[PDB]
C-alpha cells in the first residue's frame, strides 16, 4: 500500500565564451558614449544552425543589453581613451525589439580580458562565415 | 497590466538618473532639473509575468513644481528621494510624505536615501528613521554604483501583486537578424574612436 | 492644437474642453499627454486663473478637473490672500465650505470623491489658517454643531480637524513666523475641551465604523501636543486599549495611538498615574493574544506571507512595545503580579526579532540596547530577564552580517567572490549586533560560549554545516573580543582556530576554502591580546596570513593583506623584538623574504604589505636601528628606481614606454604607503629619493606637454597621458603625507620646500587647463597649513601661480573643474587662517578677485566649497577686524562691507542654499555686529549721500531698508522697518537673531505679513 504523495529563448544555444563587461553606446547628436549595461557578455552558439551571436544582459534586472549576430563584416577598434576596451559599428541590435543599428563600446576589467575577447569575437565570426 | 507610481523628493536628489538608469541603463551625470513631471513606462520580467510601472517622475525644485499634489492622483505606488549628503533633503522628507499621503492614502512606498557611493556622508545609517512609524520600506542606494538600485522596483512589484515570492527573470531572448545601402558611410565610427569612454579608472 | 483654447482668457472658459485636457493628462499617454500637461501647467500659474475655480467646481465632470480647481485657490490662499479685496475672500470662503456640504451630503459622492472631499478639507484649513479665529470666531462651534446632523458630516469634520492640527502643530515651524505658529497653537488649545467632548462622545458610542477610524486619526495627532489629562482622566485608554483593539478596522490606528500616549508628559509621583499606565498595557497586549495571536506564534512566518495588513501590524507592534517598555518597563519590575505580563511583551519582542526584515530588525535592535546596558548597570535586574536574554543570544548570534574586514562574498550564481561595493548599511547593523552581543556575553559568559561551542560541534561535523551558519558564528566569535577572562579566552580561541583550520584543510573546492579563510582570518584578527601572550601562534598566524597571500582567490588575498595590518597595529612590538629561541627579530625575515611572500600580490597589495612592515619599523625607536631597516625595507623598490633614474637620466627620455611608467607608478606608490605607517620617521627614505623625484617630475611634465601639444587635448585620456599624471599626482601623494606628519618642521622649510615649488608651481600655472592636476593645490594646502607662518614668501609664491589661473578654471560655471574647485578653496582658507599677510601684499585688482571668488564660493550648492566659501569670508572680516584703525582695513570695509552683506542677504532669501543658513546667519549676524558695535572708524558711505556724522548704524539700516524694498516689493516699508528693527537688536544672540530671519523668509513668500510678528518674544 504506497500512500499516494502529496500534489529565456537560450535553451537552444551553447556557451562559447563569458566575460564581465560594461557596455556603452554612442549618442552622435550628443557626442557622447552611454551606458547600456553591466553584466555577462556571453557568445551563444545556435545548436541547429551553428551561428554565434552576443547576448549579454545586466546584473539583477537580467534585462538584455545586447543582442546581435557577431557580423564576419564588423571590426574591433581601440578608444582613443582605453587599453582595455573595443569599438565597433551593429546593424542590427534587438536588445531593445525593433532591429536597430549602433555604434558600441565594450570595456572589461583589464587589458588581458579585452585581448580574449578580441580573440573569442573573431573566432566567432569565422564560425559565422 | 500596469501601476502608477510616483517618484518625489528634493531637487537634485537623483530621482531622474535613477529612473534613467532604470529606463536606458545609462548614468548622467548633468544636473537639468525636472519641469514638472516626466512620464516614463518602465517593464520588468518576474515569474508571475511582465509588470509594467507608469513612471511620473515629479519637479523637486519648488520653481518647476508643476501641479506639484496633482501629480499623485491615482498613483498606486510611490519612491521618496532624498541624497545623504545632504541633511536638508532627509529633513524635507516628512513634508514630501505628508502631501503624498494626503491624496494617496493607502500605497506601498519606498524611501530611498540615495548617493551612498558619495565617501563623505552627511545622512547617518543611524538617523535614518522616519520610515518606521509611517510603514515605509527603506533602502540605502546608489544610481551611480547601482548598489540596491533594483530593491525598490522589487519590493513595490511584490506588493503590488501580493506575492512575496516574486522574483525578477531573464526576459526572453529572440534570435537576432542578419543584415549585411551597400556604400554606407561611417565616419561616425572615427568620432566614436576618438571620443574617450567615461570613469576610465572604474573597475568594470 | 485644440487644447491650448484654454490658455485663452479673453474668451469664457470652456468647461468640456478641460475635461478633454485634465483627461488626457491623467489617463493619456505620450505626446498627448506631454502636451496637456504644459498646458495645464500654463493653466494653473496664471495669476487670473482662480476667478474660474468656482466655474470649474460648478460645471465640471472631472474630478481631477476639480482637484486642480482646488490646487488654484490653494496658491491664492497661501500667497495672495490679504491682497483681495474683503468681499472676493468672502466669496471664496463661502463655496469652498459651500462645496464641501453638499459633497458630503450627497451619499453617492461622499462614497466615491475621497480625494476631491479630502483637497477640498485640506483648502478650507489654509482659509483658517489665514482667517481662523480672529475673522471667524464660531468655525469650532458651528464644526461641533454640524456633526450632530449627518455622519458623512460628522466623520469629515474629524478629517478637517486632524488636518487643522497638523498644520498648526507638526508642520508649522517651517511654514509660519513664530507669532503666528504661536497664536493658532493657543487657539485651538483654548477651544480644545469641546473639540475633545465631541472626539470622546463619537468614540464611546460606535464601535469599527469610518467615522471611528477618523476620529481615532484625529486623536493621534491631538496626542502629540495636548495635555496628559485629557487621556488619564477620561475612560478615553480602556477604549483604546479594549473595545478598539478588538476589531481590525480600528486596531491599526488605536496601536498608533497607545505608542504616543507611551510617549506623553506625565507626573512620576503618582501611583494612580502609574496604575492607569500599567493597566493599558495589560489590556491591549491580553487583546493581541486573544485576537490577533499567542505569544508563541511564528511571526517570523507570519510576516513573510504578507497576508492583508500583517506586515504594518508587526512593525507597529514592534514600535508600540520598544516605545512602552523604554519608558516603562520599571512599572512592571517590582510587582510579581505583573512578571508574566513584563516577560510575555518580552516575548513578542524576541519572536519579532526573528523576522527577517532588516528595518524591523534594527527597531527591535535598538530596544536590544536599551534594556541591556540597563542590566549591565542597574542593581538586581538582569535576573528578571534572564530568559530572555538566553533567546536574544541565540537570536543575534543566528542574525550576525557581515563585517567591514570580511572582503568575501557570495553572488547571485552561488559562486563566492571579492565584495564589489562597502556596505555602509551592513557595517553599522553589525556594529550594532556586537554592541548588543557584548553586553549579553558580559551578563552571562558562561551562556554565550556553551552556544557558540555547541554551534561550532555542529559545524565540525557536518551536521548544520553551512556558508550561512559557518559565517554567522565567526562573527559573532569574533564580536565579542573583549569579554572573556585571558584564560578563558585562550581555551576559547585556542579551540575555534584548531577547528577551524581542521574545517579548512577538509572542506573541499575554492569556494569553501574562502569561505573558512575568511572566517579564520577575521576570528585571528580580532583577538590580539592572545597573539600578543602567544608568539608560537602569532608566528604560526602569520605564515597562515602569507600562505594566503598565494591563493587564486583575489578575495582571500585582499583580506590576507588587510589581517596583517590590523594585527601588527596591535602587535608589532612581538616583531621588533628577538623572541626566545629564535635567531633573529621577525621583521628582519619578513623584509628578506618580501619577494617570495609577495610573488603572487598584485600591486595595490604589496603596497598594504610594505605598508605593514612600516607599522613594524616605527615600533623600534633607536633611530641608527630603525633608519637601517627602513633601507632594508626599501631595497627592492630603490634599487628598481636606481636603474630608471639611470635609463631616464642617461636617455631623457624617448624611454618611457607603458611599462616603465607602471614601474615609476608602483615605486612612488610602495614609498607612500610606507611613508603612510612611519610618517616623521620616513624622512632618510625621502632623501634618498628626493632630488632625483623632482627632476623626474620635471621630465614627466615635460613628456605630457608634449603629447598634448602634438595630439591635441584629446591626449589627456590616452593611457599614456594618464600613466605619466599618475607618477606626477603619486610624487605630490608623498610628499603632501610626509609633510603632513613631519616633526622637524626646520628640515622641511630648509630642505624640502624650496625645490618643491620650484618644480611644481611654473608647471601648474604655465599648463592648459586640462593639464593642470588638482593635487597641486591639495599639496600646497598641507605645506602651508604646517609650515606657512615660517614661509611667507614662499606662500606668496604659491598665490601667484594658482591664483587667477584656477579661479579662471571654476567661474564660468559651478560644474566644470570639480576636484579644482574643491582645492581652490581649501587652499584659500588655509592661507587665509596661517598666512593672511600674502593676501595684504595682492595688488588691488587681485583683493577685488579674491572677495569675488568667497562671493562665488557660497553661491555654490556643492556642500564642499559653499561651507568653504562662508568660512573665508568669516575669517576674513575677523582678520580686517583685528588689524584695527588702519588704512587698509578702513579700505577693505569702504569697499567691501556691503558687498559681503547684500551677497550673503541673497544667499540667505533666494530657496537655493538652504544647506547653509547657519553659516550665512553667522556671517550676517558678524557684518552687523561690527556696525552696531562701532567697530567700522569711517563712514561706510559716501560724503554726497547722507548728512555728515549720521552713524553707521543710521546709514545701514537706510542701505538695508532700499536694498530689500527694490528685492521684495510685495512688503510694505513697515514689514522691512520692523524686520531690520528686530534683526538689528538682536546681532549679539545667534539663537534669536536666526528665528527672526526665518521669520523673514516665511513672510516674503505671501502677502501681507503681520510687521508686529518680528517682536516675538
Ligand atoms: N554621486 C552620485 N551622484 C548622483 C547619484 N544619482 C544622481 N546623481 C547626480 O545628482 C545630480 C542630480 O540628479 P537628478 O537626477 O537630475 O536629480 P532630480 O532629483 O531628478 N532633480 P529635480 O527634482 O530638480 O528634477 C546629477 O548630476 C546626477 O549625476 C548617485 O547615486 N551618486
Ligand atoms: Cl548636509
Ligand atoms: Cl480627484
Ligand atoms: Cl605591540
Ligand atoms: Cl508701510
Ligand atoms: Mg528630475
Amino acid at each position: 500500500i504506497h500512500f499516494e504523495p502529496v500534489v529565456t529563448m537560450e535553451e537552444d544555444e551553447e556557451v562559447l565564451y563569458k566575460v564581465r563587461a560594461k557596455l556603452f553606446r554612442f549618442d552622435k547628436d550628443a557626442k557622447e558614449w552611454k551606458e547600456r549595461g553591466t553584466g555577462d557578455c556571453k557568445f551563444l552558439k545556435n545548436k541547429k544552425t551553428n551561428k554565434v551571436r552576443i547576448l549579454m544582459r545586466r546584473d539583477k534586472t537580467l534585462k538584455i543589453c545586447a543582442n546581435h549576430i557577431i557580423a564576419p563584416e564588423y571590426t574591433l577598434k581601440p578608444n582613443v581613451g582605453s587599453d582595455r576596451s573595443w569599438v565597433y559599428a551593429c546593424t542590427a541590435d534587438i536588445a531593445e525589439g525593433e532591429a536597430e543599428a549602433f555604434t558600441f563600446a565594450i570595456r572589461f576589467g583589464s587589458k588581458e580580458n579585452a585581448d580574449k575577447f578580441k580573440e573569442e569575437f573573431e573566432k566567432a565570426q569565422e564560425i559565422n562565415k | 497590466v500596469q501601476f502608477k507610481l510616483v517618484l518625489v523628493g528634493d531637487g537634485g536628489t537623483g530621482k531622474t538618473t535613477f529612473v534613467k538608469r532604470h529606463l536606458t541603463g545609462e548614468f548622467e551625470k548633468k544636473y537639468v532639473a525636472t519641469l514638472g513631471v516626466e512620464v516614463h513606462p518602465l517593464v520588468f520580467h518576474t515569474n508571475r509575468g511582465p509588470i509594467k510601472f507608469n513612471v511620473w517622475d515629479t519637479a523637486g525644485q519648488e520653481k518647476f513644481g508643476g501641479l506639484r499634489d496633482g501629480y499623485y492622483i491615482q498613483a498606486q505606488c510611490a519612491i521618496i528621494m532624498f541624497d545623504v549628503t545632504s541633511r536638508v533633503t532627509y529633513k524635507n522628507v516628512p513634508n514630501w510624505h505628508r502631501d503624498l499621503v494626503r491624496v494617496c492614502e493607502n500605497i506601498p512606498i519606498v524611501l530611498c536615501g540615495n548617493k551612498v557611493d558619495i565617501k563623505d556622508r552627511k545622512v547617518k545609517a543611524k538617523s535614518i528613521v522616519f520610515h518606521r512609524k509611517k510603514n515605509l520600506q527603506y533602502y540605502d542606494i546608489s544610481a551611480k554604483s547601482n548598489y540596491n538600485f533594483e530593491k525598490p522596483f522589487l519590493w513595490l512589484a511584490r506588493k503590488l501583486i501580493g506575492d512575496p515570492n516574486l522574483e525578477f527573470v531573464a526576459m526572453p531572448a529572440l534570435a537576432p537578424p542578419e543584415v549585411v545601402l551597400a556604400a554606407q558611410y561611417e565616419h561616425d565610427l572615427e568620432v566614436a574612436q576618438t571620443t574617450a569612454l567615461p570613469d576610465e579608472d572604474d573597475d568594470l | 492644437g485644440a487644447m491650448e483654447g484654454i490658455l485663452d482668457f479673453s474668451n469664457d472658459l470652456d468647461i468640456a474642453l478641460l475635461d478633454q485636457v485634465v483627461s488626457t493628462f491623467y489617463q493619456g499617454s505620450g505626446v498627448q499627454q506631454k502636451q496637456a500637461q504644459e498646458i495645464l501647467t500654463k493653466f494653473q500659474d496664471n495669476p487670473d486663473a482662480w476667478q474660474k475655480a468656482d466655474q470649474i467646481l460648478q460645471f465640471s465632470t472631472n474630478p481631477q478637473s476639480k482637484f486642480i480647481a482646488l490646487s488654484i485657490l490653494d496658491k491664492l490662499i497661501t500667497r495672495k490672500w490679504k491682497l483681495l479685496p474683503n468681499d472676493h475672500r468672502i466669496g471664496i470662503r463661502n463655496f469652498v465650505v459651500g462645496m464641501i456640504i453638499s459633497m458630503c451630503q450627497d451619499d453617492e459622492v461622499f462614497k466615491t470623491q475621497k480625494n476631491l472631499i479630502n483637497k477640498s478639507d485640506l483648502t478650507l484649513v489654509q482659509i483658517l489658517k489665514q482667517e481662523w479665529p480672529q475673522n471667524w470666531p464660531e468655525f469650532i462651534p458651528e464644526l461641533i454643531g454640524s456633526s450632530s446632523s449627518s455622519v458623512n458630516v460628522c466623520e469629515n469634520n474629524m478629517i478637517v480637524l486632524k488636518l487643522l492640527s497638523e498644520e498648526v502643530f507638526d508642520f508649522s515651524a517651517e511654514q509660519m513666523t513664530q507669532a503666528k505658529a504661536l497664536h493658532l497653537k493657543n487657539s485651538m488649545s483654548k477651544e480644545f475641551e469641546q473639540i475633545f467632548k465631541l472626539c470622546f462622545q463619537v468614540l464611546e458610542q460606535g464601535s469599527s465604523s469610518s467615522l471611528i477610524v477618523a476620529t481615532l486619526e484625529s486623536l493621534l495627532r491631538y496626542l502629540h501636543w495636548i495635555p496628559y489629562r485629557y487621556i488619564y482622566e477620561t475612560n478615553i485608554l480602556e477604549l483604546l486599549s479594549t473595545k478598539f483593539m478588538t476589531s481590525p478596522d480600528t486596531r491599526a490606528i488605536t496601536l498608533k495611538c497607545l505608542t504616543e500616549v507611551s510617549n506623553l508628559k506625565i507626573p512620576q509621583d503618582n501611583d494612580l498615574i502609574k496604575r492607569q499606565t500599567v493597566l493599558f498595557f495589560q489590556n491591549t497586549l491580553q487583546q493581541i493574544a486573544t485576537s490577533v495571536m499567542p505569544v508563541t506564534a511564528d511571526l517570523k512566518a507570519t510576516y513573510a506571507n504578507a497576508n492583508g495588513n500583517d506586515q504594518s501590524f508587526l512593525q507597529d507592534l514592534a514600535m508600540f512595545l520598544t516605545t512602552y517598555l523604554a519608558r516603562n518597563r520599571a512599572l512592571l519590575e517590582s510587582d510579581e503580579s505583573l512578571r508574566e505580563l513584563l516577560l510575555n511583551a518580552h516575548q513578542y519582542l524576541i519572536q519579532l526579532s526573528k523576522i527577517e526584515e532588516r528595518e524591523l530588525f534594527k527597531t527591535t535592535l535598538d530596544y536590544w540596547h536599551n534594556l541591556v546596558a540597563d542590566l549591565f548597570y542597574e542593581p538586581l535586574k538582569k535576573h528578571i530577564y534572564e530568559e530572555i536574554c538566553s533567546q536574544l543570544r541565540l537570536v543575534i548570534i543566528e542574525n550576525m552580517v557581515r563585517p567591514e574586514e570580511v572582503l568575501v562574498v557570495e553572488n547571485d550564481e552561488g559562486e563566492i567572490v571579492r565584495e564589489f561595493v562597502k556596505e555602509s548599511d551592513t557595517i553599522q547593523l553589525y556594529k550594532s549586533e556586537r554592541e548588543v552581543l557584548v553586553y549579553l556575553t558580559h551578563l552571562n559568559v558562561i551562556d554565550t560560549e556553551e552556544i557558540m561551542i555547541s554551534k561550532l560541534a555542529r559545524q565540525i561535523d557536518g551536521s548544520e554545516w553551512s556558508w550561512h551558519n559557518i559565517n554567522t558564528l565567526s562573527w559573532a566569535i569574533g564580536s565579542i573580543s573583549g569579554t572573556m577572562s585571558e584564560d578563558t579566552e585562550k581555551r576559547f580561541v585556542v579551540t575555534v582556530i584548531k577547528d577551524l583550520l581542521d574545517l579548512c584543510v577538509k572542506k573541499r573546492g575554492k569556494d569553501n576554502k574562502a569561505v573558512v579563510a575568511s572566517d579564520i582570518m577575521y576570528v585571528v584578527g580580532q583577538y590580539p591580546r592572545f597573539l600578543k601572550a602567544h608568539w608560537n601562534f602569532l608566528r604560526t598566524v602569520i605564515l597562515k596570513l602569507f600562505e594566503f597571500m598565494h591563493e587564486t582567490h583575489e578575495g582571500v588575498q585582499d583580506m590576507a593583506c588587510d589581517t596583517f595590518i590590523k594585527i601588527v597595529q596591535k602587535c608589532k612590538y612581538h616583531f621588533v623584538i628577538q623572541q626566545p629561541r629564535e635567531s633573529e627579530p621577525f621583521i628582519q625575515t619578513i623584509i628578506r623574504d618580501i619577494q617570495k611572500t609577495t610573488a603572487d600580490l598584485q600591486p595595490q597589495q604589496v603596497h598594504t604589505f610594505y605598508k605593514a612592515c612600516g607599522i613594524i619599523i616605527s615600533e623600534e625607536r633607536s633611530v641608527a636601528e630603525r633608519n637601517r631597516l627602513l633601507s632594508d625595507l626599501m631595497q627592492l623598490p630603490n634599487m628598481a628606481w636606481d636603474t630608471i633614474v639611470e635609463q631616464s637620466t642617461a636617455n631623457p627620455t624617448l624611454l618611457l614606454d607603458s611599462e616603465t611608467v607602471k614601474i615609476i607608478a608602483n615605486i612612488i606608490k610602495t614609498n607612500v604607503a610606507v611613508c603612510t605607517s612611519m610618517g616623521a620617521d620616513f624622512y632618510p627614505q625621502l632623501g634618498h629619493i628626493y632630488y632625483n623625484m623632482l627632476q623626474l617630475y620635471r621630465a614627466v611634465s615635460s613628456m605630457i606637454s608634449a603629447q598634448v601639444a602634438a595630439e591635441g587635448l584629446i591626449a589627456t585620456k590616452t593611457p599614456k597621458v594618464r600613466g605619466l599624471r599618475t607618477i606626477k599626482k603619486e610624487i605630490l601623494k608623498l610628499v603632501e603625507t610626509y609633510i603632513s606628519k613631519a616633526r622637524n618642521l626646520d628640515d622641511v622649510v630648509k630642505v624640502l620646500v624650496e625645490p618643491l615649488l620650484n618644480a611644481v608651481l611654473e608647471d601648474y600655472m604655465n599648463n592648459v587647463p586640462d593639464a593642470r592636476d588638482a593635487e597641486v593645490l591639495n599639496c600646497m594646502t598641507t605645506v602651508v597649513e604646517k609650515v606657512g607662518h615660517m614661509i611667507p614668501q614662499g606662500v606668496i609664491l604659491i598665490l601667484q601661480s594658482v591664483f587667477e589661473c584656477t579661479l579662471d578654471m571654476i567661474n564660468k560655471d559651478f560644474t566644470e573643474y570639480p576636484e579644482h574647485r574643491v582645492e581652490f578653496y581649501k587652499l584659500l582658507k588655509v592661507i587665509n587662517e596661517k598666512s593672511f599677510a600674502a593676501f595684504l601684499e595682492l595688488p588691488p585688482a587681485a583683493f577685488k578677485l579674491f572677495v569675488d571668488a568667497i562671493c562665488w564660493a557660497f553661491k555654490h550648492n556643492n556642500r564642499d566649497v559653499e561651507v568653504n566659501g562662508l568660512q573665508i569670508a568669516l575669517d576674513l572680516v575677523k582678520n580686517i577686524e583685528r588689524m584695527g584703525n588702519v588704512p587698509f582695513a578702513n579700505e577693505f570695509h569702504k569697499n567691501y562691507f556691503f558687498i559681503f552683506v547684500s551677497e550673503t542677504f541673497f544667499v540667505l532669501t533666494d530657496s537655493d542654499h538652504k544647506s547653509g543658513f547657519s553659516k550665512q546667519a553667522l556671517l550676517l549676524m558678524k557684518l552687523i555686529s561690527l556696525v552696531y558695535d562701532n567697530k567700522i572708524s569711517v563712514p561706510l558711505y559716501q560724503e554726497a549721500e547722507v548728512p555728515q556724522g549720521t552713524s553707521n548704524q543710521v546709514y545701514l539700516s537706510q542701505y538695508l531698508a532700499n536694498m530689500l524694498s527694490n528685492a521684495f516689493p510685495h512688503l510694505t516699508s513697515e514689514q522691512i522697518a520692523s524686520f531690520l528693527s528686530a534683526l538689528t537688536k538682536q546681532c549679539k544672540d545667534l539663537v534669536v537673531f536666526k528665528g527672526t530671519l526665518r521669520d523673514f523668509l516665511v513672510q516674503i513668500k505671501e502677502v501681507g505679513g503681520d510687521p508686529t510678528d518680528y517682536l516675538f518674544a
